[PDB]
């Protein structure tokens, strides 16, 4: 019994995004950017986690380099800086981290975030149908530490693991393939069945 | 309600009180003080008119469904209207 | 009764939608909730003149039927049952006390399969077991209140699981009625 | 059970009438007591040999109906039921038993309405709720005792309020049996 | 408080009226009851969407007047208060929650003389002595409901006995605020 627990089900950091930087990139927080988790994630309609992100970054080469890289994270209704010299990176209200290459990769926790009560997957209504607006967790930017270009491209992965995961309202799993990140709709003309067919 | 035992359905049995019109449809009809009759299960209701004296109150019966029968039973049915009076009902001013 | 995960409804009439006319083609029929209640009534007078609402629902299904049909029906609450298509119009959205068909109720218009409905508050209405089915549902939301008219807090789904048949002669069209009555509502911010 | 005007007779089997096939086309039949009961066995036995005599009465009244059809009866006794013609003949006045049927079932052929029968002990055979309908009526007379040959204390009623309706096919004719018992039944006068 | 002919109304918020602007040329102003309250509000709402009715009231009226200014007001209640024309217009008979001028304030619109009203519940109004009269009335009819839309219980009249008199550079209208709360309201008969 202890296998199938929430937790354990939704363990298991999984790759979420992959930042190429050939100054800088914002990744806004996505759970959906893990490409299976989004299906395991629907099969509830809320959810209360806190996220634990883990930041490896490298060469496209997977070489390691001498750099100081910057992720700042901004809580959601903070602006997002729109250069690399914006006033944003200096605001003490966005947390960042500062981490050479070499060292072992960031690994900063994140708690829930949302004013409600849970995260909900679902808005059956309007606040632009069915645009969840209490769901945005954040944003992690990031760029080099420095005013002048950098020497090396560098490649960041970010892997999130959740925690203290609580579940409400289980409902239907996901049978069709998904077309669009925010709005659950399918492609119509080629529906198909939930499995495979035989002949009797 | 006189229909064959197999016979199914629903009725809409709305009052009135003094003064109001008679309703534009079901959708209002029911908002008032109604009884749902369905005459698959219960084969009489009653409807207590409230109060009256000597604008009168109005009765009228709706279809909250459909008349649903069986194959070899007849298609059309009867309702027999039953009135009476209640314990509080009085009389004054004898007329001939 | 089957009351939905095992909460009655904490902190008021019976009101009588259209009837459904299920027929040899039907596909299936959904309500969202409370939005169904909102335009009829003085339930729906207070939703439309006040800012924050919270209730519960008692929904009553029945079917009439004879002995000489055969069919069943799979009533189920799904909470936040957001529409798929294949943006949704107003209409198909939000319909009022008429519901609206379901063009693919294999899918559900919402890309999740029929065949596991059965995780939710559910009933089963056999025209040769039974005519009834009750729900009750209790207020669900991330929030203890929310607004009557800009959000469903759940959508009551009604499919043919199996195609109604009956013989030449006998009824076509066998109606639905659902009859709904508000529990422990509440409502704040008079408008 | 009905008991007439709430008194049970005061101070011996079974009698079986011809039954009578209710159609489409029947108007209502009545039959005059103790008449009905004067020209057969050996109730009537003492009845044409004696000057006096008083009785109760225990009708009871079945009609043999499938589930597929459809109409009510109403059943009523009426004491001292008098005939208006459009005099009448002693076939008319006092029938057998094998009763008579009323030209004029709206007037009763007293010039009284249908409608308000029911002031009268009476009982309802709606044929898809029940097939029975059974009346205890007593004694009811000016005077303690009288001639059971040339006066009918009151007279029975059966009048088909809607009429019989069934599908092409099954039986056109619903049998009506009325099973009468005299009970505290008293004579005198042995001539 | 003036509690009307001695009695509390047994068996709900303040309301408040246009101010109406007294001046050298008024004559004064009468408010039908409850017709004042049927138009507007939540309890018109039920005044209009009902049969029946029965309740009581508390009539406040208010002036705003300096320590320059002079006069005085006779507020009084004058249950079934029928006009008398020199038949009146529905606008005069009935006028809403603006009421109307008296042509003719030594009649009353009645041929009644104004000097006799104080045998009416009634507080006078004196820019020297009090800005301030609140009257108590209970409900008072020869039947215990009655319609609210076809029939006024009273009328509230408010009569300048004494001029307003005023200095060249005061403000030339004294505005007169009128705050009334039905008390012990009773309805029936939703229609």
């Amino acid at each position: 019994t202890a296998e199938t627990t929430l937790d354990s089900f939704f363990s298991r950091a999984g790759l979420v995004g992959e930042i190429d930087l050939p100054g800088y990139a914002n990744w806004d927080i996505d759970i959906t950017g893990y490409a299976q988790m989004r299906r395991k994630v629907e099969l509830f309609t809320y959810m209360r986690f806190d996220a634990e992100f883990t930041f490896v970054a490298c060469t496209p080469t997977g070489e390691v380099v001498p750099q100081l890289l910057q992720y700042m994270f901004v809580p959601p209704g903070a602006p997002k800086p729109d250069s690399r010299e914006s006033l944003a990176w200096q605001t003490a209200t966005n947390p960042s981290v500062f981490v050479k290459l070499s060292d072992p990769p960031a690994q900063v926790s994140v708690p829930f975030m949302s004013p409600a009560s849970a995260y909900q997957w679902f808005y059956d209504g309007y606040p632009e149908y069915g645009a969840m607006p209490n769901n945005m967790m954040g944003t992690f930017s990031v760029r080099t530490v420095g005013t002048s270009k950098s020497k090396y491209p560098l490649v960041v992965r970010i892997y999130m693991r959740m925690k203290h995961v609580r579940a409400w309202i289980p409902r239907p799993m996901r049978n069709q393939n998904y077309l669009f990140k925010a709005n659950p709709n399918y492609a119509g003309n080629s529906i198909k069945p939930t499995g495979a067919s035989r002949t009797a | 309600f006189t229909g064959s035992f197999m016979a199914t359905g629903k009725m809409l049995i709305a009052y009135t009180p003094p003064g109001g019109p008679l309703p534009k449809d079901r959708a209002t009809a029911m908002l008032g003080t109604h009884v749902i009759w369905d005459f698959g299960l219960q084969s009489s209701v009653t409807l207590v008119i409230p109060w009256i004296s000597n604008t009168t109150g109005l009765v009228s019966i709706w279809y909250q469904t459909n008349y649903v029968v069986p194959i070899g039973a007849p298609n059309t049915a009867y309702i027999i209207a039953l009135a009476a009076a209640q314990k509080n009902f009085t009389m004054k001013l004898c007329k001939d | 009764i089957i009351v939905g995960y095992g909460e009655w409804p904490s902190y008021n009439r019976f009101y009588t939608l259209d009837t459904k006319l299920w027929e040899k083609s039907s596909k299936g029929w959904y309500w969202k909730f409370p939005d169904v209640l909102t335009e009829t009534g003085v339930f729906g007078q207070n939703a439309q003149f006040h800012y924050l609402y919270r209730s519960g629902f008692c929904i009553h299904v029945q079917c009439n039927a004879s002995k000489f049909h055969q069919g069943a029906l799979l009533v189920a609450v799904l909470p936040e049952y957001v529409i798929g298509t294949v943006h949704p119009p107003y209409k198909q959205t939000q319909p009022g006390a008429d519901g609206f068909e379901l063009q693919h109720p294999y899918v559900l218009d919402a890309g999740i399969p029929i065949s596991q409905l059965t995780v939710c508050p559910h009933q089963w209405i056999n025209l040769r077991t039974n005519n009834c089915a009750t729900i009750i549902v209790p207020y669900i939301n991330a929030l203890p209140f929310d607004s009557a008219l800009n959000h469903c807090n759940f959508g009551l789904l009604v499919v043919p699981i199996s195609p109604l048949d009956y013989d030449q002669g006998a009824t076509p069209v066998i109606p639905i009625t659902i009859t709904l009555a508000p529990m422990c509502s509440e409502f704040a911010g008079l408008r």
